[PDB]
């Protein structure tokens, strides 16, 4: 069992005022929980929030599921075949630059089992930024954020 | 960012550096002072191979200090003259 | 405007009224027809756009056959911009062999005396019907289609919405009478119309039993509650999905499972319908 | 594990309209077509796995009722489960039913002592509303003095609305075991998935095998498992229509989100969250987790 | 005469949502095709053949001191301890 209060009081600690929003998806781009920097009092303004958060998961999902074919290892390190067959890799990282923000997309490789909570579907951690917010404090939030809750997801297959 | 780091980052600038950057291998990761007309990109790129550099460009009059160890980069912005 | 559900006696028009209407719709009597003046006709027939006449099958229609076309005489008098719509109705105890032979004497019958009163100019359609089938339902849907002024515009959305998405086959219900405002260019299954009638009927019942905490404060809700949305994925490769549109409306849409895994940019094709249907509903300058 | 259950009753009471509704996947409307039934007519329904219970649709004619207890005694009341006796409340030769109930009751006694009776007043959609319950009382004063041997409840039925599930979900939920057990597992699923309420259904006749409400749940109806068996079983004679199999329901209203999804092999399972910040792929597999976790249990077992 | 604005504005929020929508289709792996123009290259040498811009990055080297230096180091290594020294929970 997930509880979705307890990864939005773990991704509620790691929001400042560059990074408003702080997501968990599935590369389907089915959201499971997220956070915000203010929190909305208006009904219309949570609901115009969740669905911006909902379309931003959706299109964040597809835009990681099309770079996830591709295996641009062999074409760098020139050395023997060994290294090659050691080369079976899966992306973890993607970022995304804009001019009135970014984004960065990192899949949470999760603990426990290989088949525990998730059917050859990695959970994704979106991270938004502003045009003050910096890359490099984004990938430090991604790997805390995600050494976090591979903790946290580690207890998962709960009984009865 | 944290308060410490934040600290840290205004106990760099001083009346002498007027500028700090903090910056890792190729990202940054704080900012504080006037970082801004280019002078950020080219020590977001920057790499050599020894540890201690001093910097200014030719089109330009601001001399930046760079050091360089364990993967992470410090900008320090202050002005030729 | 209004639907006028005209007829004669013993042809179903109480008991269309009593499966559509019953779960602005006026049911004429089948005497007292336009000749007496019992009721002011021409004033009602003006703001009237559609005139339904229903034709039983199994019973003798050529008394029915004049009085309809006396009627379209006498609505054409009126006004030229009436819709005239024919439903052959209890066709439920009828053969397949049988449905299409009286649809084809009903149909030469009619459209020749057209030609022979003089009014070729206005189209009269013809539509089979049955209380126990779901062909009143569609039947009512394209007798509705044609009094909506904005059917092409939100059928070339659905169009491109359908040939985008990759959704096989879309519809926009009225949740409250199951009839369609619109839909896409390809034709209308029975068997997907079946399961997409009911399917309102499992999210209006399920909302009904569990949606009793705020939903129907009487003051106001103080959060605005979310749009019903709901997903079906069945054994032949076949999802069906709603999302709730409007107040009234709802877009019951067939998609392959296939083409649901990308089902994050179909949410954000009916989000942008969402935002084009209620920005066309909305009132205007 | 087989349960014999008896379905007795007097002449067109509706047995064999329960019988094909409940089991046959019938409709109301289509249980006028059906026949007299001769003699008894035996049933074997496979109902949650290992367990079977055997149906005897039997006879309500004088002459086969006759017969039934004087030479087929010994065949019918002897390991006797649940006994059901069908009332037509619109009979007017009741005071004969009454003597009937009480032969059967009597031949029930001496031939299987532990046995549970339940009395079907059948036929409650032809009397007038607001006359429906003091009528039902006025049966109910009756044969709860006359059914003092054996554990007894009387239920008003009808097929023509939803008390027919629940008259038949009260009646197999004496027959399935350890249902303590299904009560724990559905307390400690709706704990652990924060759900408002969380029904267990049956794959086939979608009879409620188990329910657990907590104090959130939103809904205030009492007759809303039946209303629910009702609706999926109606949606489920849809897809039949269509040729396919419904697998999968999901639901996000206003305030709450039902998914209806297969739990074991022979269920169905129905989870309502009445949190709307909770999504709908965090609750999909949460039921999953749990899946995994008696798949798990039953693979070693 | 006023059911042509209507329509106007009927025919410019189809575009609006027109041009609003995602080609699902288009969105997918259309890879392992043959080549379509593998000619047109000499616009690559033609346009690249000097532009005005073939320059390294400057940084023009001046040597530091080593009190700066011993600034910078003793700077850095403290930055970098800050740096590893990051929580989660305040
Ligand atoms: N079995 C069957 N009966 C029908 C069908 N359509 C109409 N009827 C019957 O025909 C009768 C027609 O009555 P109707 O003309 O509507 O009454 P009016 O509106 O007062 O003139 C109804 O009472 C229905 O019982 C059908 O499709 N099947
Ligand atoms: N109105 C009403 N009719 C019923 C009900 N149950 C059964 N019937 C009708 O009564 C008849 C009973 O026939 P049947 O089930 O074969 O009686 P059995 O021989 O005792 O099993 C059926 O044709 C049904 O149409 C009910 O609850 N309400
Ligand atoms: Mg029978």
């Amino acid at each position: 069992m997930i509880k979705p209060k307890k990864l939005s009081s773990l991704m509620k600690q790691a929001v400042e005022e560059t990074v408003p929003s702080i997501m968990v998806f599935t590369t389907t781009g089915s959201l499971l929980a997220y956070v915000s920097f203010e929190d909305p009092k208006d009904g219309l303004k949570r609901l115009d929030l969740a669905k911006r958060v909902r379309s931003i998961a959706a299109l964040a999902g597809n835009m990681y599921s099309l770079y996830t074919a591709t295996n641009p290892s062999p074409l760098v390190a020139e050395s023997t075949d060994d290294v090659i067959a050691h080369q079976r890799d899966v992306l973890f990282e993607t970022i995304i630059e804009f001019e009135r923000g970014k984004l960065l997309i990192a899949a949470i490789s999760i603990d426990g089992a290989e088949d525990k909570l998730y059917s050859k579907d990695p959970l994704l951690l979106g991270i938004v930024g502003t045009e003050n917010a910096k890359e490099g404090m984004m990938q430090i939030k991604s790997e805390l954020l995600k050494e976090c809750i591979t903790n946290e997801l580690s207890t998962l297959g709960k009984p009865v | 960012m944290d308060s410490q780091l934040s600290e840290n980052l205004l106990k760099c600038v001083n009346e002498t550096y007027r500028g700090a950057m903090l910056v890792r291998n190729g990202l940054p990761i704080a900012t504080a002072g006037d970082v801004n007309a280019e002078e950020q990109r080219v020590i977001c790129e920057w790499n050599s191979n020894a540890v201690s550099e001093v910097l200014h460009l030719h089109d330009s009059n601001t001399k930046i200090l760079i050091a360089t160890k364990e993967s992470c980069v410090l900008g320090l912005i202050y002005r030729n003259t | 405007r209004k639907i006028i559900l005209m007829g004669l006696r013993r042809s179903g028009k109480s008991s269309i009224q009593k499966v559509v209407f019953y779960k602005s719709v006026w049911d004429f009597p089948g005497q007292v027809d336009v000749f007496d003046a019992a009721f002011d006709f021409e004033s009602i027939f003006t703001q009237v756009g559609a005139l339904i006449f229903v034709i039983d099958a199994q019973d003798d229609y050529l008394d029915a056959l004049a009085r309809l076309h006396v009627t379209v005489a006498r609505v054409v008098t009126i006004n030229p911009n009436i819709c005239i719509e024919v439903f052959i109705h209890k066709v439920d105890g009828l053969s397949d062999e049988f449905k299409i032979d009286t649809q084809r004497d009903i149909q030469q019958r009619t459209q020749d005396e057209l030609a022979d009163i003089g009014l070729e100019n206005v189209p009269i359609s013809f539509h089979l019907t049955s209380i126990f089938d779901h062909s009143i339902f569609e039947a009512f849907s394209r007798v509705i289609q044609k009094l909506i002024p904005q059917l092409p515009t939100l059928e070339n959305l659905l169009n491109i919405f359908c040939s985008n998405s990759l959704v096989e086959k879309a519809y926009l219900f009225d949740v409250l009478s199951k009839i369609y405002v619109a839909t896409d260019s390809s034709p209308v299954d029975v068997q997907s119309y079946e399961i997409c009638s009911d399917f309102i009927d499992v999210i209006l019942d399920i909302g009904s039993i569990y949606g009793r905490s705020s939903q129907l404060k009487p003051g106001h809700s103080p959060e605005i509650l979310d749009e019903t949305s709901s997903v079906i994925r069945l054994s032949n490769d076949l999802v069906l999905f709603l999302r709730e549109m409007n107040q009234y409306l709802a877009l019951i849409c067939i998609v392959r499972a296939d083409n649901f895994e990308k089902s994050g940019l179909i949410e954000y094709n009916v989000q942008c319908l969402q935002t084009a249907i209620q920005s066309i509903f909305s009132p205007r300058t | 594990m087989r349960k014999k259950v008896l379905l007795m009753g007097r002449s067109g009471s509706g047995k064999s309209s329960m019988r094909s509704i409940v089991f046959s996947n019938y409709v109301a409307k289509d249980t006028r077509r059906l026949g007299a039934t001769i003699d008894i007519e035996h049933s074997h329904v496979r109902f949650l796995g290992n367990l079977v219970l055997n149906l005897w649709d039997c006879g309500g004619q004088e002459a086969f009722m006759e017969n039934y207890l004087s030479a087929q005694r010994d065949h019918i009341f002897r390991n006797v489960q649940v006994l059901i006796y069908v009332f037509d409340v619109e009979s007017r030769e009741f005071e004969r039913d009454l003597v009937t109930f009480r032969n059967c009751l009597e031949a029930t006694v001496a031939n299987s002592p532990q046995a549970r009776v339940f009395c079907l007043i059948h036929k409650m959609d032809l009397v007038q509303e607001d006359l429906r319950d003091l009528v039902f009382e006025e049966r109910k004063a009756i044969l709860l003095e006359t059914s003092k041997d054996l554990e007894t409840t009387c239920l008003a039925t009808s097929i023509w609305d939803e008390t027919l599930f629940k008259a038949w979900s009260a009646i197999v939920y004496t027959l399935i075991p350890n249902t303590p057990t299904l009560e724990s597992h559905l307390r400690e699923f709706a704990k652990a998935a924060e759900a408002a309420e969380v029904i267990l259904f049956e794959r086939t006749t979608f009879l409620v095998i188990s329910s657990y409400s907590s104090e959130s749940n939103p809904a205030t109806d009492a007759h809303r498992f039946e209303k629910i068996s009702n609706i999926v079983k109606q949606f489920k004679l849809s897809c039949s229509k269509m040729q396919a199999q419904f697998t999968t329901f999901e639901l996000r209203g206003g305030n709450f989100s039902a998914f209806i999804v297969p739990y074991t092999e022979d269920t169905y399972i129905l989870v309502v969250i009445a949190d709307p910040e909770i999504e709908s792929a965090v609750t999909l597999m949460n039921i999953q987790s749990a899946r995994r976790f008696i798949e798990a249990s039953k693979s070693a077992s | 005469r006023k059911r042509e604005e209507e329509e106007e504005w009927e025919s410019k929020v189809y575009d609006v949502a027109k041009n609003k929508f995602i080609d699902v289709f288009s969105l997918r792996l259309r890879t392992e095709a043959p080549q379509r123009d593998p000619r047109d290259n000499i616009y690559e040498e033609v346009l690249d053949q000097i532009d005005s811009l073939n320059l390294d990055p400057k940084y023009d080297v001046a040597k530091p001191t080593e009190q700066e230096t011993e600034f910078i180091i003793r700077k850095l290594g403290v930055l970098i301890d800050d740096i590893n020294n990051i929580k989660l929970s305040d």
